[PDB]
DNA sequence: TTGTATTTATTGCAATTTTCGTGCCAATTTCTGG
DNA sequence: CCAGAAATTGGCACGAAAATTGCAATAAATACAA
């Protein structure tokens, strides 16, 4: 009983148009984003204590 | 389907409530024999080891 | 030398990172190996010698 | 017109530890002549 | 068949080269007040 365990690659290599090309695995590339709500909350007329934070 | 020689009569309760009585000669002539095909698959993958 | 960086950066980048090729899944550190001499004057990797053995 | 405060752009050096190939030789296994 | 000789193997050692890890604030560009 049991099952094999796999590993997710980080870079993929394939032969295209007779030459080898290398790309990143898009399923595992980490990415982030800035929350636009709190970012747009930066009002100058608002209290400085919140603005500096 | 197939063309069958049929009689309309009761036969000892073997066609009671939509039952059908069939001759052995029908079976011996392969008149309602069918062919069924099934598919099986084996996949070889790549592991870390 | 090829990518114009320091050897420490190359060492750190290629750590616990994998690559998928039509032949299999290899760690990025699998492609660095020592060598011995050759009668012609060139060099032969230790991986090739192990495969030949 | 300029000197100055604020924001992007910097992904290497230097010890130190680890791995490389290859020689020496004790212990072990294989070989051959009388 | 026997026993000495010869080939085989791997633990230890040597220097040399290669890989790993600690170090924590600045250079420069740009917009603003006299």
């Amino acid at each position: 009983t049991g099952e094999p365990e796999y590993v997710i690659p980080d870079v993929l290599v394939r032969k295209h148009n007779g030459h080898w090309t290398v790309e990143l695995n898009s399923d595992s590339i980490p990415r982030l984003q800035i929350n636009q709500h709190y970012a747009s909350m930066c009002n100058n007329a608002r209290n400085d204590g919140d603005s500096q934070f | 389907g197939q063309n069958m020689r049929v009689a309309f009569m009761p036969w000892n309760g073997y066609n009671f409530e939509d039952s059908i009585l069939v001759s052995e000669r029908v079976v011996q002539e392969d008149r309602f024999t069918t062919i069924h095909i099934q598919e099986l698959a084996c996949v070889s993958r790549d592991t870390k080891l | 030398q090829a990518v114009e960086m320091h050897e420490s950066t190359i060492s750190r980048v290629t750590t616990q990172k994998y690559l998928h090729s039509p032949r299999g899944i290899f760690e990025l550190k699998y492609f660095f190996s020592s060598h011995v001499n050759t009668e012609g004057g060139g060099e032969a990797s230790s991986t090739a010698i192990r495969a030949l053995v």
